[PDB]
């Protein structure tokens, strides 16, 4: 069907257990050759006598759409209402889903993915700690601005650049529902690439990996009231919920912890946990030993 | 063996070792070390419920001149792990004859009081164990290695499904620039 | 110009459907396709040319 | 008359010349598990006659001051012939039962017993912040005894009849399948219970599907009635027993 | 190839990559007792899967000078799960069997075993004017051993292989259902035996319906073949087991 | 694709109905079934095989 539509029937039922009786033949379903690279299609009924079971179990929650389509925090940063640093008056990062692991490991199960994204922002502010704490600051209004690669970059909370005549921006005031919007599949290519065993330069050097393929611009966020007698500080959290998904060439789930955002680097890590012996099976069922 | 290719090799050998059990492990696909980091296991860990039959394929990697029969048994819960071949053969099992077909499939049929089991398994949702025994030792001609390895593969059958999405215990971080 | 389709069935073995209307000009704005359930394990579990009947030897 | 009645299961038959009726579950007769209700995939064993027949448990004595008695159920029949053997060898089991409580006296005796099958009779501890014992719960055949006063002791069930070991009003146990044995009119009680649980099958050692309680509400009494010995006997017959998940036998 | 073969009974499956054929009784597949052949009138129990499955007996070692081995049959499976329990609880029983003898070696080993099922294998005593023991006849699983010379002793079977404990020419045991295991070509033997007796049913403790004998005719041999250990394993599966005359269990 | 059914009758012996449309994809999201009124006391008050006519003795 069309993977852009918000409706589409059909139950995802698993297989019924076919009733099976005794057998004496040359059929040898339980004997295969794993060398071929084929995974055996044996079901219980091929190796034991089974009853018939009408199975209603469905695989609805393990569909790629339902697995990825849940908002995940992919970034968080702070900025102050007032400070001497100018820089600390606004936040900015470079769009990517590589800075928070949960989301990253989920995506990295697939080599390529294509999708629209529902972005939701959760912004909070707190009054900074100090000796004098009394003030009456009106509601804070924030501005989130997206700068596609190549656009002029803000240099202060009051730069002309925040005019957003063309960059898309969101103005939001505290106390209301978190801001939200959909972004289409924005790639230069036919699918976003999660891994790239390649370089940026033709001479097989330059930058290696995911980074050379990125370049989706950055986000800048600042307060608009711009002031507060006493210092305050806000935290902006951004969430991604992919929707209308397509994925290709699955790969094993990341086993070693991530070391940084630009690389696939890792330290050698254990295949799994140890146990006492290759025959160790704990004894449950005892008058409690 | 946690960081060496051995963790994947089940040792088996020529000579009299019948009393000696070849291996055994609990059937907790999303929880026990034997399974949790498996393709099936990693997937189960993103969910809280599972149900279905499981396929265990065993492949013999000795020389072609090697010979032998093994007993692969699965015991549903309720008793402790069989401690002898006598006890093990009273449950679900295949007798595997090593031959040109290098591999044998032990399918673990879904037998449970409930339609689903917790991936984070408890005694209430116990699934039993599978153990393996020499059915008739490994015989070999002269000039060939007297010991070899058997490998074991796992995969879900077509009656398998999972429910109730949750985060994996397996990945974490102490700070951003992740 | 709306669409009516069925709901995922809950707590029991006509009022089991919902209606939806799209209010935006871009497909990106639409909700997720949580109801599409296709499947093709074959790409991965059995990518062998020469069909393996498996009830037969597999070698020989 | 309709007081007369006979019942046959396997190689066993029961008779009464003074029955009331026969109570049937919540109106449901036992049935074997249907394909559209099953999960365990292996072929079941259905021993039939070897298993679905009348087993008689050890009798109890009704004394002028007996508070009552109880039995937990799948456990209690665990040593009864092949029904018990099939229990030991399988992980899962399922059965219904015909319960026949017998108690005869004379036209000059009087007393009244409530005979109830309580599904899922989770019991409370004597020691309020402690927990019970399997022993405080059941002793297989034999039978635990209710008590006329509050009990103490760690592990034992708080058994003052008045609260039926469950924290309710004993006189409300009638929403459960039951019959009364009023000596002046009746000499037995028969209840057919269907399998009741929130899963299609279950383990028979780990879960007491239901409890049988015999509680005298009007006490035994008589005169120079050279019959002071008035026993009560419980006979039960599994119905439609089926088992799944065969393996080695469970550890006693 | 037709060397490949699989068999499934109950929750158990056997496989071979080097079979000969499969021998069937005297051409007769096991069947359940028909109404026009029955005398015992009570309803039978037919446990089916719980009972008709593969039980593996304790293995034996084939040595360069092993004379042979034997097992008596309904007895021998008397402690095998529910098949044995049903034996203890019933007066009458009836069953057929799939017998699967396993023995693998190597293309550099040699030897040849005769595998036979002898119906009604009444055995003779060592002490010519004495009588046998049940012990001299069978030891359940395990297995009695034939001998290379004449034996003595009261109660033991005159077991010189040469006369098969029956007073005949061992080399004539072929009129009985059998297969050979010739190591150079074959690694197992499969015989399906139907119930054979002069009455429709019988007691399973008192009567050994048939004896399984494994007699090497050409002895085991090999060279620096770092494999001197060549075991033989017997797996058997009751077929169509049915039981009659239920009562308390028999005294061990 | 909506449903119209009647309201529970109030303060008096056509405008006595309401309309509803389901906006969610899961049945769990729907409102309660406050209008279903079946009943079967029998399971509990009369679970005796052998029908008791009661206008007749009940014993005898
Ligand atoms: C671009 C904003 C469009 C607003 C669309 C609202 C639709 C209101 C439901 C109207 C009744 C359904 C008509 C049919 O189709
Ligand atoms: C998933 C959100 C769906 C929003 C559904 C709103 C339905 C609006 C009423 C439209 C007029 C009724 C059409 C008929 O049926
Ligand atoms: N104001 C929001 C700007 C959003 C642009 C988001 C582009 C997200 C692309 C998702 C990329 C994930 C990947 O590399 O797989």
């Amino acid at each position: 069907g069309d993977v852009v539509e918000a409706v589409e029937n059909a139950v995802a039922r698993v297989a019924d257990t076919i009733g099976s009786g005794p057998s004496n033949s040359q059929a040898v379903p339980a004997l295969t050759a794993v060398e071929t690279g084929h995974t055996s299609q044996v079901t219980p009924s091929d190796t034991v006598q089974t009853r018939h079971v009408k199975n209603y179990h469905s695989r609805s929650e393990s569909s790629i759409e339902n697995f990825l389509s849940r908002s995940a925090c992919v970034y968080m940063g702070e900025y102050h209402t007032t400070n001497s640093d100018q820089t600390k008056l606004f936040a900015s990062w470079t769009i990517s889903a590589r800075r928070m692991v949960q989301m990253r490991r989920k995506l990295e199960i697939f080599t390529y993915v294509r999708f629209d994204v529902e972005v939701t922002f959760v912004i909070t502010s707190k009054q900074d700690q100090g000796t004098q704490l009394g003030q009456d600051m009106p509601p804070l209004t924030h501005q989130i601005m997206y700068i596609p690669p190549g656009g002029p970059i803000p240099k202060s909370v009051t730069d002309y650049t925040w005019q957003t005549s063309t960059n898309p921006s969101i103005f939001w005031t505290e106390g209301n529902a978190p801001p939200r919007m959909s972004i289409p599949f924005i790639s230069i290519g036919n699918a976003y690439s999660n891994f790239y065993d390649g370089w940026s330069h033709f001479s097989q050097n330059g930058v290696y990996g995911y980074n050379t393929l990125n370049h989706m611009g950055q986000i800048y966020v600042r307060h608009v009231n711009g002031s507060s007698p006493l210092p305050m500080t806000s935290t902006v959290r951004m969430y991604f919920k992919p929707k209308h998904v397509k994925a290709w060439v699955p790969r094993p789930p990341r086993l070693c912890q991530y070391k940084n955002a630009s690389t696939v680097n890792f330290s050698p890590t254990d295949i799994t946990d140890k146990r006492n012996s290759i025959t160790y099976i704990p004894d449950t069922v005892k008058p409690d030993v | 063996n946690l960081e060496t290719m051995d963790i994947y090799r089940i040792p088996v050998q020529s000579g009299n070792h019948q009393s000696s059990q070849v291996f055994g492990f609990q059937v907790q696909p999303g929880l026990d070390g034997v399974f949790k980091h498996t393709l099936l296991g990693e997937i189960l860990n993103y969910y809280a419920h599972w149900s279905g039959s499981i396929k265990l394929t065993f492949v013999f990697c000795g020389s072609a001149m090697a010979t032998g029969k093994f007993l692969l048994a699965y015991a549903p819960p309720g008793a402790n792990a069989p401690k002898s071949r006598k006890d093990a053969m009273l449950g679900t099992h295949i007798i595997w004859d090593v031959g040109l077909q290098s591999s044998c499939v032990l399918c673990i049929p879904w037998i449970s009081q409930t339609h689903y089991r917790l991936v984070q398994q408890d005694e209430y949702t116990s699934a039993g164990n599978v153990t393996c025994w020499y059915q008739t030792g490994i015989v070999v001609p002269a000039g060939t290695p007297t010991s070899c390895s058997i490998m074991c593969f796992v995969s879900a059958c077509n009656d398998f499904s999972v429910r109730l999405l949750k985060d994996t215990p397996f990945i974490q971080q102490a700070a951003l620039l992740q | 110009g709306a669409q009516v389709s069925t709901q995922k069935t809950g707590a029991h073995e006509s009022i089991i459907h919902y209606t939806n209307i799209n209010y935006y000009k871009d497909a990106a704005s639409n909700s997720a396709n949580r109801q599409d359930f296709t499947q093709d394990p074959g790409k991965f579990t059995e990518p062998v040319k020469d069909i393996m009947v498996k009830s037969l030897p597999a070698l020989n | 008359s309709d007081r007369v009645r006979s019942i046959t299961l396997g190689n066993s038959t029961i008779t009464t010349q003074e029955s009331a009726n026969v109570v049937v579950g919540y109106g449901r007769w036992p049935e074997y598990l249907r394909d559209d209700e099953a999960t365990a995939e292996d072929q079941p064993t259905q021993p039939d006659v070897a298993t679905c027949r009348f087993y008689t448990l050890e009798s109890v004595t009704w004394e002028k001051d007996s508070p009552g008695w109880w039995w937990k159920f799948p456990d209690a029949l665990k040593d009864m012939g092949l029904f018990g053997q099939n229990m030991y060898y399988h992980y899962l089991g399922r059965a219904g039962y015909t319960i026949h409580v017998q108690c005869n006296a004379s036209k000059f005796h009087q007393g009244c017993l409530l005979v109830v099958c309580v599904p899922e009779a989770e019991m409370g501890c004597s020691t309020v912040d402690g927990t019970v014992n399997e022993h405080g719960l059941s002793e297989g055949e034999t039978a635990k005894k209710f008590s006329a006063t509050g009990t103490n002791g760690t592990n034992t069930v708080q058994s003052i009849v008045t609260n039926a070991g469950m924290g309710v009003g004993v006189g409300n146990l009638t929403i459960f399948p039951h019959q009364w044995i009023n000596l002046r009119t009746n000499n037995c009680a028969t209840i057919v219970m269907p399998y009741i649980n929130n899963v299609p099958m279950d383990n028979m050692f780990r879960h007491h599907n239901f409890t049988l309680m015999i509680i005298p509400f009007v006490p035994l009494n008589y005169s120079s009635d050279f019959s002071t010995y008035v026993p009560i006997t419980v006979t039960v017959a599994p119905m439609c027993a089926e088992y799944n998940g065969l393996r080695l036998s469970t550890a006693l």
